[PDB]
């Protein structure tokens, strides 16, 4: 996400416990702009069997 | 903003960035058909099935000699 513009400050959830993600996160790259047009992008983008939302 | 950065990574993830072509110049004004080939008569039957005997020899060219006073 650097790509999509610098960014500010990125932060994810891990377990506190035999850590590992309970896959989400949270980001600003710095715009509100950047934002949506990120979203915009990977509205629903895919790979393998999860796939990506966003808001 | 324009978020420069990323509008060419907005084509990028939705295209593949394979959005380049070439064009080659066509210098001259007018088009003419292009040089493609022109290949050749190896046919699968022979189109009379014999050579013709020589139909002009010699003893066939000379009909008479002549044996007259001039």
């Amino acid at each position: 996400f650097a790509q999509f513009g610098d960014l500010k400050e990125v932060r994810l959830a891990r377990n506190k416990k035999t850590g590992n993600s309970r896959h989400y996160g949270f980001l600003e790259f710095v715009n509100k702009e950047d934002a949506m047009i990120a979203q915009e992008s990977m509205n629903n983008y895919l790979l393998m069997g999860h796939l990506l939302q966003v808001r | 903003a324009p978020s420069a950065k990323a509008t060419a990574a907005k084509k990028a993830v939705v295209k593949g960035t394979n959005g380049k072509k070439a064009l080659k110049v066509r210098t001259s004004a007018t088009f003419r058909l292009p040089k493609t080939l022109k290949l050749a008569r190896a046919p699968k039957y022979a189109s009379k099935a014999v050579p013709h005997y020589n139909r002009l020899d010699s003893y066939k060219v000379i009909e008479q000699p002549i044996t007259s006073e001039t």
